[PDB]
């Protein structure tokens, strides 16, 4: 699969490991926030992370589908 | 004398905009703490404070003059508000006095001050020694991304060297990592530098 990772300056698409299948999308909050909003971290998973508390996570299995809010997909 | 370099260098430059020749490349900045003391390790609520030294170090295109023709004066100090700084803080915060900066003749700006944080730290313990914490610090601008300004550290370790040897706690490590950190609310990511303080103490 082809995900977009943010592990990567600038952000970029890399192709994911084997048996991480699932392209995610995970966001929590700095206190930043309210400056710049959420703080985004997207990559590549096996299983969708279950996670946190306070998320705005999402999952996708297609190639191209979790970009950051930067356009679409 | 030098103030007639001082002249000056600021008619045509006021702190607002970056000293690059035209805007979307990048004004790189090298920074280095030098940990000084550990005030106290507030175990019970694990909040870590410091004192410390900052060295942040960059080029301005606008503060440049010929040296020869100055009567050859390589250098000279100038006001930290009065220049234009990476307005590079503390983002590991949980809770400072301003000084100068040695400008040099090819507009490279020096500026080491001095700081006081409170950030907070972490125990997960083995990697023992009995008690480790770990405590982060890491820095990056309030103002611009990496696409405006991309921030170093001047090695992979935070300087000891004048680190000034704690009773109870005990230095075993402080590396430096450079991460950046997208946020959703735009715009090219956000370089961060990461110096990682870890501890233990003798019983
Ligand atoms: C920023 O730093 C890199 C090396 O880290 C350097 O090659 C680059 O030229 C610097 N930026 C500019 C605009 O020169
Ligand atoms: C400290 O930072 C390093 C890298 O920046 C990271 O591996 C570690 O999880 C951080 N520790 C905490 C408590 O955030």
């Amino acid at each position: 699969i082809v995900c977009h990772t943010t592990a990567t300056s600038p952000i970029s698409a890399v192709t994911c490991p084997p048996g991480e299948n699932l392209c995610y999308r995970k966001m929590w909050c700095d206190v930043f926030c309210s400056s710049r909003g959420k703080v985004v971290e997207l990559g590549c998973a096996a299983t969708c992370p279950s996670k946190k508390p306070y998320e705005e996570v999402t999952c996708c299995s297609t190639d191209k589908c979790n970009p950051h809010p930067k356009q679409r997909p | 004398y030098a103030q007639k370099l001082f002249n000056d260098l600021f008619e045509d430059y006021s702190n607002a905009l970056r000293p690059v020749e035209d805007t979307d490349k990048v004004l790189n900045v090298t920074l280095q703490i030098t940990l000084s003391q550990i005030k106290d390790m507030d175990e019970r609520n694990q909040i870590l404070t410091a004192y410390l030294w900052i060295r942040q170090i960059w080029h301005d295109a606008y503060l440049t003059w010929d040296r020869d023709q100055y009567d050859g004066l390589d250098s000279i100090r100038i006001p930290s508000d009065l220049v234009w700084r990476p307005d590079i803080v503390l983002y590991n915060k949980a809770d400072p006095v301003n000084t100068n900066v040695v400008l040099r003749y090819d507009g490279l700006i020096t500026w080491d001050a001095p700081a006081i944080t409170k950030s907070s730290c972490v125990v997960d313990v083995t990697y023992f020694p009995f008690d480790n914490q770990q405590c982060n610090l890491t820095f990056g601008s309030w103002t611009y991304n990496g696409n405006q300004v991309d921030i170093f550290n001047a090695l992979d370790s935070g300087d000891l060297s004048d680190f000034i040897e704690d009773v109870e706690w005990e230095v075993h490590g402080m590396p430096a990592v450079k991460n950046v950190i997208s946020y959703g609310c735009c715009s090219e990511p956000y370089p961060d530098v990461t110096f990682t303080l870890l501890l233990k103490r003798r019983s």
